[PDB]
């Protein structure tokens, strides 16, 4: 929150172009974390296509014969939507231990 | 964008101060003179693009004299100094300074009579015209995390 | 069917907008060694790492570079950047972008200039990863 | 592929919605005309193969004003402008967008009077025909093995 | 008679066919040693193994190369292809074919773009064995 | 060898079939026709040798189209998008196909009016003529060695 | 917008103004050193130091690189000098002055000419360090 | 009097005949030592031993190399082959042949093409020994 | 202001009037160490020496040359000679002379010709110390 | 089988020290030095050898990041008491058949390098060692 609705709230037009900056913030972020072992590796941050796909939805538009670039291009008035995915480990609460004689 | 019309009214203009002769930019009238008239008119442009949204230009602008009374080759000599005087570095065209690259000067016989024939070319960049769609500022943001 | 034209290209760097860009490039290269087995007469190699590298060309609308690096390369401590590329011809059927990160710059240009000519200025530089966005 | 009609077609259009002077496509009417109108033609394409089914294509297209009535260069200087502002990056031909590399004006006489003659060039990759026989999907396969 | 021009030349890489392709090219470059006979003036060699060497131009129609390898390549796991070139003039006589097997890439271009030009990308390769199929 | 009186009946055939203007040769009877006829010539032949027994040729081959009916131009850039159409890659003549390195057109006007002309180049490899004398097997051979 | 033209060029050399200079060059080039991290395939780089490089070339006016530096250079003590290079294109918004201290000179050039050619000079040196006057 | 032309030039090679050669081209290069003799300042040579090397150039109208020279190659085992070049102007006095013997080639060309060029193969050799026969 | 011609240039050697000269040149390069001083980024250098290097070109009219060298030479006795340089543009202000001495020549040109050419001669040289008279 | 591909690199190897992992490492090296005596047993032309015991040598290089070679025995080894440790190297490669690691134990070092620096060069530490004992965890 302290790089999203602190910076990029009410300050910044809403283009794509400041989606891909934000989005390359937002990843540079999760690399620090990764770093020091609180999450696992291989974590991506990318645009909610389907909350983004339901939103135009919403509203007056042709979903059809558009293409996925096109949907993503589309400007979604003053709202962003966006998807993470990172991964974190749990603990050990179950054993299997075999044992041949 | 700089419009070619400003830069030959600000030719033009010139001219005007600093000579006594009429200047014209149409045949018709310099045919129709009684003599010793000017031809003022841009010979030629060239636009390349140099970045997303500018061009380069390249205007080649020509200058003319016909003196008709005999026994004026004398006067045209005289007026190619004057000439030389006014266009050295630069002109001010809009509130804008563009440079002047390099200057060409030739005297040749057009049908039965020689002409003096003064060159120069001018060499600025320029942006062409875009449409750009306004949004507004970003305020909620969602982002939701998962596997 | 129609290739991108590079006419259509846009820079950031470090977060703001590069209006005068000439070209771009990026290229990543591998590092191999020669192994030679018994038994067979061809040779085969063995991959062991990559260096990128890449450069920049601008014209010198004004002086971005020393604002970036100057005082800091003179301290002692050199700074690392990111830039963002982006390809969209509208011929084309899609648009395609990509983050270049750690970024380390060879050298700084102070000035340079000649009579007639107008000033450009090139810069390589040195990276480590990359992150793609808009694949086509 | 792409028609050299459509294009002709598609320019005579937005010079017919931007312009209230006349527009032709060949000499006679021209010449028959009371005074300043156009003149558009293709002056040239060159073809070249650059893979197996595509070729590159180079077409300059020509654009010409022949202002009859005298002391009307001045509103050639003005036509200039306006076609200026319309060229600048691209044009849209039956859904597809093509190229503009390059422009060109100049301003020469041709027989007794001076013209106006604004060009510019498309680049654009484009397919050539040809025939595909089909083929059914593959059902037995023999393989037999030996010595 | 005529020889063969290289408009009609095809590309298959990995299984799928490469559209566009300006140029192909493989050799295979020898490995000698000099060695001196007592009693002869002329110098003799002896052949002692060879390598592999060529290279691909294609126009930047699409982003393949980092579909193909980019991500193997920082994970550290080099992977290898086979690329099949058909050369069938119809002028000529016949058509040939050869099968190139373990290939290598030696880098990656991840942009390159400049106003005006239309973006190219060429890759050098070094592969082991080759294989031979409708010789002329 | 090949002979270019069959390529350019092979080309006016090929017109024929795709065209129902009349197709000529010579500049009489192009003269004396009431309107739209085509013209079929060789422009040019360049032979150079590559190797001893063959040569290389390049050949340019020109047509062309007058109109001379008021408001024909618009039939003009139809039909050049018909003759593209044809000359794409190849064509058959004798059994042997030859390529067509490249394709090149413009519209320029010819003493009143504007023509069409469309050109094309051929290259393919061809061998000159050689008498070879004929020698009969080897019957005996004598070998006498000595110091 | 518009590119500055080196047409509107001036150097101050030694507190003197040079009245014929046809391009003035300034560079400062990094020293890196290639550092590789176990557990990465990319190859980092440590920034060791700097040098700076550049060149001068003027019209054989007068003999002004003599009266500098001759009697000096034979002595045994190498003189150092202070330039100082304006650009200021009416065009362009903003001028760019630049302080180049510790200038040392590479060679001397003691005559040069050639039938139907104007005499050229052009002298290489290295500097230390700079200051920036009346940044854009 | 006049010089030959290359245009009358024939190749056997292998005791077959090449009919496509654009070129064909053969020379013996010689090893010498620097020695110096005391009370003398010109400095003399010593001859120690001589190689052979040439390449031809021939169109791709065959697979020729291939045929000659491929599996043999895999298999670990080099051939070696005898070449004769002729060379007949009409308007020349004479004839010349050379029998250039223990031929052994540098490299193999498996493909090689580009869009609107024809095809062509060069292969550098090196040899031991020539005879000569009709010497002009 | 008018920049010096090379056409008016004149040349004395070993007290001899050179009539034949296309040009002459002469320069002194020095010698520099790089010295790292702790605490500092940017790379000085320390000036330990020079050299002095130049050469001539005249057309071929006569043996001169051979007659000032050839016997010397092979003798083992090197001779030194002293040349003199004036550039005077009358359209110039004033006038330039240089005296060369210690000069010593690097090669030496026996003969050289070739169809349809006029012949010309350099010979590059070495010199050490020099002398100025009329600095303008 | 063989392949090029199969070769370990030493890009991934990694070393834990006392426990604690080490990330400034350039390069590790362990050997074990047999001692053997030769033995002439008569009636035979060829001399034999009698293996006694052996000793063990190695080495560890890493850039000078940070001090870590005072912390652990400089205030120590004045006082008159020799620390031993144990190392854990593990090498790791994608391409070959899986990974091997290995302990070495009852390391006693050589020397402690208190400083060492040059101008315009980066700094790096080399240690050598002695060892005793060994295991093998996970071999190939």
């Amino acid at each position: 929150r302290k790089v999203i609705i602190d910076d990029y709230i009410g300050k910044v037009t809403n283009s794509y172009d400041n989606k891909c900056l934000l989005i390359v913030a937002i990843k540079s972020y999760l690399e620090e974390l990764e770093k020091s072992a609180l999450i696992e590796s291989d974590s991506t941050v990318e645009i909610d296509f389907e909350a983004q796909k339901s939103y135009l939805k919403s509203k007056g538009v042709d979903l059809s014969y558009m293409t996925l670039q096109e949907i993503k291009e589309a400007n979604t008035g003053s709202k962003v939507f966006l998807k993470a995915k990172i991964k974190v480990l749990d603990a050990m609460e179950d054993i299997d231990l075999s044992i041949e004689i | 964008m700089l419009k070619y019309k400003e830069i030959l009214e600000t030719i033009i203009e010139i001219l005007k101060k600093n000579f006594t002769e009429s200047i014209f930019i149409d045949d018709e009238s310099v045919q129709g003179s009684e003599g010793s008239c000017f031809f003022v008119s841009i010979l030629s442009v060239i636009c390349t693009p140099v970045m997303l949204n500018t061009n380069n230009k390249d205007i080649v602008i020509s200058i003319k004299y016909l003196p008709k009374p005999q026994s004026k080759s004398i006067r045209m000599y005289e007026i190619s100094d004057e000439l030389n005087k006014l266009f050295n570095r630069n002109i001010k065209v809009t509130d804008r300074k563009l440079n002047i690259t390099k200057l060409e000067q030739s005297i040749k016989k057009e049908e039965s009579i020689y002409v003096l024939n003064f060159t120069f070319t001018l060499n600025y960049l320029d942006s062409v015209y875009e449409e750009d769609v306004v949004y507004e500022n970003m305020k909620e943001i969602n982002l939701n995390l998962g596997e | 069917r129609n290739v991108m034209s590079g006419t259509w290209g846009e820079l950031w760097l470090d977060g703001n907008k590069v209006a005068e860009v000439k070209k771009f490039q990026a290229k990543m290269e591998f590092t191999k060694e020669d192994i030679i087995i018994a038994g067979q007469m061809g040779t085969d190699t063995k991959y062991m790492g990559y260096k990128g590298k890449g450069s920049i060309t601008l014209y010198h609308v004004s002086s971005r570079m020393h604002k970036l690096i100057g005082e800091k390369i003179k301290r002692g401590s050199e700074p690392r950047f990111v830039a963002i590329s982006k390809l969209n011809d509208p011929d084309s059927y899609g648009a395609e972008r990509i983050a270049v990160k750690n970024i380390a710059f060879d050298d700084l240009t102070l000035a340079d200039w000649e009579v007639g000519v107008k000033g450009e200025i090139e810069a390589p530089f040195t990276f480590t990863e990359y992150d793609f966005l808009d694949i086509i």
